[PDB]
RNA sequence: CGCGACCUCAGAUCAGACGUGGCGACCCGCUGAAUUUAAGCAUAUUAGUCAGCGGAGGAAAAGAAACUAACCAGGAUUCCCUCAGUAACGGCGAGUGAACAGGGAAGAGCCCAGCGCCGAAUCCCCGCCGCGCGGGGCGUGGGAAAUGUGGCGUACGGAAG
RNA sequence: CGGCCCCGGCGCCGGGCUCGGGUCUUCCCGGAGUCGGGUUGCUUGGGAAUGCAGCCCAAAGCGGGUGGUAAACUCCAUCUA
């Protein structure tokens, strides 16, 4: 009914802005060509040692291993995740294949 | 075109291919004098991201410092005082290895300003790095507008100021809640205004 | 060897980039020739081999240099070591060659470290496909091997002598 | 130390205090030069007003202020672009940009817009040569003025709605009340507790 | 064996040019105690001060958010009044102690590395030629720097074609 | 107030450079032994550690930092070091 400064929807009403965000939010979006120069030089250097251990452990059934082994070598837990996930994904997309 | 794969390709340094060329490099720096001239930069993506440009009046040094905290210079490791500060062994020093070989080239070279400085290579015992250094004399640089602003006499000895990337890290800089300490200037600056007993006029 | 890099410095001599003192002269001749003729181009684009780890990468990038040749007494390698995979990925014919100032003379300049060929003459396209032929079948088709080869690992002979005289005598106890 | 009875005190002045006093004997000289500098720089700006650069409608951030209205550093790209004017333009026309304000509410985009399209409606300029157009064949005899004061075209003071008086309806006797407020903190607070019982509960089915 | 080119380098009383030191009231970087208070004293306070070292300018530093807030949002930095002797820190003892608002003084914004295009269209030096008072820059020709990357066009507020 | 001498700008007579705005179509868009984490000192009002430094571990591109109490799941606001 009227508009309250507390509860579930609190404030003064007012109507939205539906322009366009500012370029510079967009940073860092995954390219064509920064993906294709990242595999390029990613064949070329190989892996890193903690790296090739992580896919050694994936290799195994030993996951959470893996997860806490990663976890201890980057800084936080969210870094691990992505971690696990790119080196999941790239145990399983050649080494899969024939 | 390729400074963007050489840069993609030193941000991986712990890859067996990186690895064996910073060993090697390592090695052959540890041979040479503590300080001395590079004719042409280990790192040209690197400069050229710091502010070094391919023409005349632009030097490069590579330098190395001694890895390690430093040492309370009292004798016989006694500070005659209270236990607080008893603490000779386990001292850190507030500037980087970086500053310090940037002040380093900057004082064994007075006539060159030092521009910026990136690392090269390290060790247990050593740390190397290649410093930047402009000519503030030479009519290549002082004719360009671009550059003119490091012939000013302000810009004399930036690297003993902290005025360099390395050293404005060390001060304590920034915008935030996290900078409270210095808010306008130095952080003596800041102290000098919270301690200071306002007097007016009328009060 | 000895023998195709000459054959390919040869070649190259022909589709040298063009010097200062002749630069200066067909533009003096430009724009006499322009107001003589009143033509809009009298002069075709001609051929040359373009210079520059940059303009190198970004001709292979897209796919408009017909050969690449590469030296090797570059001081810091991380510059060209990204160069051989990026050719095998675009399938473009990459040769490597000794002498960075032998590449260079060509040039004009001191150190040069690669160089594109990108547009060939109508009676050089064969020379030039004769050998890119066999520039793929040592370096494309062994890309591989290449790869997966590992050098260095040798000692000094001195270290090598002994291990023989150790070798003969345990061979001479065995049988 | 301490009296029968008394405020406990504690001083800032254990510190080494009286070798920095700062003690405004200067004020008065310090005032006069401020007027001076602002006399000579609007003398030497004559045909231009002082605070020359247009301000635009600004709310206050905090809830403490957000009730009244002021003035602020420069308009939005987004006000420029309404108002059809190129944006490197306005600062030697005499606006003043902020780039890094964003436009939330429309509300506030139509006034800033109406502001500006005010300023430039009364804005009138100087040519080097008549040949320049967009002006007039007389400027107004130095545009019956030629500084102003105090803001260029108009300072932020505060309007506010009438709403005079109107007459009760007839639900308006039990249509608010505490207990509204108090159910709303209440399901402010108790929201997503309920979700997740409601959630436990379709679990179980 | 020699020759030549490149690359790491050495010498000169080579041609031209630059720094040293002094003052240091104000400013910047480092480390730097104790007397005192705590009615004693170790943590603490004195103090991130004094002393010590390194630098410059009439100002220096700062300065265009990897910001503040959580609502109707604001918008570089610097200084003043308030916030405030407050939030907070402390043998939670002695004592220490900000910040965001808000109102004022002033308010100027930009560049580059990279990504791409431009036959390196770039820069330094040398010498004769056409110019002005007290002397330095505009047009011409060769010796170097530079393709391991001059310069215009570009900068997150998008830009380019 | 006058007269005299010296210095600096505002308007006018040779010389060298010199396409902006909007819609549409296509492409491009980023700073690394650095962030961060562990640990040890100094410092801060900054408290499951505000900032700096030494050693070790050391990355991503729907990413990263911050959101004042450490940790996991999800969303939101702001910025691009
Ligand atoms: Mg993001
Ligand atoms: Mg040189
Ligand atoms: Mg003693
Ligand atoms: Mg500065
Ligand atoms: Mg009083
Ligand atoms: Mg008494
Ligand atoms: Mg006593
Ligand atoms: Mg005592
Ligand atoms: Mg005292
Ligand atoms: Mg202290
Ligand atoms: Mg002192
Ligand atoms: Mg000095
Ligand atoms: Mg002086
Ligand atoms: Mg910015
Ligand atoms: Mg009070
Ligand atoms: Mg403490
Ligand atoms: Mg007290
Ligand atoms: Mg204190
Ligand atoms: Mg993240
Ligand atoms: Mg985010
Ligand atoms: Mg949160
Ligand atoms: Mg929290």
């Amino acid at each position: 009914r009227y508009p309250m400064a507390v509860g579930l929807n609190k404030g003064h009403k007012v109507t939205k802005n539906v322009s366009k965000p500012r370029h510079s939010r967009r940073r860092s979006r995954l390219t064509n060509h920064t993906k294709f120069v990242r595999d390029m030089i990613r064949e070329v250097c190989g892996f890193a040692p903690y790296e090739r251990r992580a896919m050694e452990l994936l290799k195994v059934s030993k996951s959470k291993r893996a997860l806490k082994f990663i976890k201890k070598r980057v800084g936080t837990h969210i870094r691990a995740k992505r971690k696990r996930e790119e080196l999941s994904n790239v145990l399983a997309a050649m080494e899969e294949a024939a | 075109g390729a400074y963007k794969y050489i840069q993609e390709l030193w941000r991986k340094k712990q890859s067996d291919v990186m690895r064996f060329l910073l060993r090697v490099r390592c090695w052959q720096y540890r041979q040479l004098s503590a300080l001395h001239r590079a004719p042409r930069p280990t790192r040209p993506d690197k400069a050229r991201r710091l502010g070094y440009k391919a023409k005349q009046g632009y030097v490069i040094y590579r330098i190395r410092v001694r890895r390690g905290g430093r040492k309370r210079p009292v004798p016989k490791g006694a500070t005659y005082g209270k236990p607080v500060h008893h603490g000779v062994n386990q001292l850190k020093f507030a500037r980087s290895l970086q500053s310090v070989a940037e002040e380093r080239a900057g004082r064994h070279c007075g006539a060159l300003r030092v521009l910026n400085s990136y690392w090269v290579g390290e060790d247990s015992t050593y740390k190397f790095f290649e410093v930047i250094l402009i000519d503030p004399f030479h009519k290549a640089i002082r004719r360009n507008p671009d550059t003119q602003w490091i012939t000013k006499p302000v810009h004399k000895h930036r690297e003993m100021r902290g005025l360099t990337s390395a050293g404005r890290k060390s001060r304590g800089l920034g915008k935030g809640h996290k900078f409270h300490h210095t808010i306008g200037g130095s952080r003596r600056a800041a102290w000098r205004r919270r301690n200071t007993l306002q007097l007016h006029r009328y009060r | 060897d000895r023998q195709t890099a000459t054959q390919l410095l040869k070649l190259a001599h022909k589709y040298r980039p063009e010097t200062k003192q002749e630069k200066k002269q067909r533009l003096l001749a430009r724009a006499e020739k322009k107001a003589a003729g009143k033509g809009d181009v009298p002069t075709k684009r001609p051929p040359v081999l373009r210079a520059g780890v940059n303009t190198v990468t970004t001709l292979v990038e897209n796919k408009k240099a017909q050969l690449v040749v590469i030296a090797h007494d570059v001081d810091p390698i991380e510059l060209v070591v990204f160069l051989p995979a990026l050719c095998r990925k675009m399938g473009v014919p990459y040769c490597i060659i000794k002498g960075k100032a032998r590449l260079g003379h060509l040039v004009h300049r001191k150190t040069c470290t690669t160089v594109a060929f990108t547009q060939v003459n109508s009676e050089d396209k064969g020379a030039l496909a004769k050998l890119v032929e066999a520039i793929r079948t040592n370096y494309n088709d062994r890309y591989d091997e290449i790869r997966r080869h590992w050098g260095g690992n040798v000692l000094g002979p001195k270290s090598v002598a002994r291990i023989a005289k150790l070798e003969k005598a345990k061979a001479k106890e065995l049988a | 130390a301490p009296s029968r009875n008394g405020m406990i005190l504690k001083p800032h002045f254990h510190k080494d205090w009286q070798q920095r006093v700062d003690t405004w004997f200067n004020q008065p000289a310090r005032k006069i030069r401020r007027r001076k500098a602002r006399q000579a720089k609007a003398r030497r700006i004559a045909p231009r007003p002082a605070s020359g650069p247009i301000r635009p409608i600004v709310r206050c951030p905090t809830v403490r202020y957000h009730t009244k209205v002021r003035a602020g550093r420069g308009f939005s790209l987004e006000e420029l672009r309404v108002a059809g004017i190129h944006k490197k333009v306005a600062r030697t026309i005499g606006i003043s940009v902020d780039p890094r304000r964003r436009n939330k509410s429309t509300e506030s985009l139509q006034a800033n817009v109406q502001r500006l399209k005010e300023y430039r409606s009364k804005l009138i300029l100087f040519p080097r040569k008549p040949s320049a157009p967009k002006k007039g064949d007389s400027s107004a005899e130095e545009l019956k003025l030629a500084t102003q004061l105090t803001g260029p075209v108009m300072p932020i003071r505060n309007v506010y709605k009438k709403e005079k008086a109107r007459v009760i309806t007839e639900e308006e006797k039990n249509f608010k009340a505490f207990a509204s407020l108090r159910m709303a903190r209440a399901n402010a607070r108790l929201f997503g507790i309920r979700a997740k019982r409601a959630k436990e509960a379709a679990e179980q089915d």
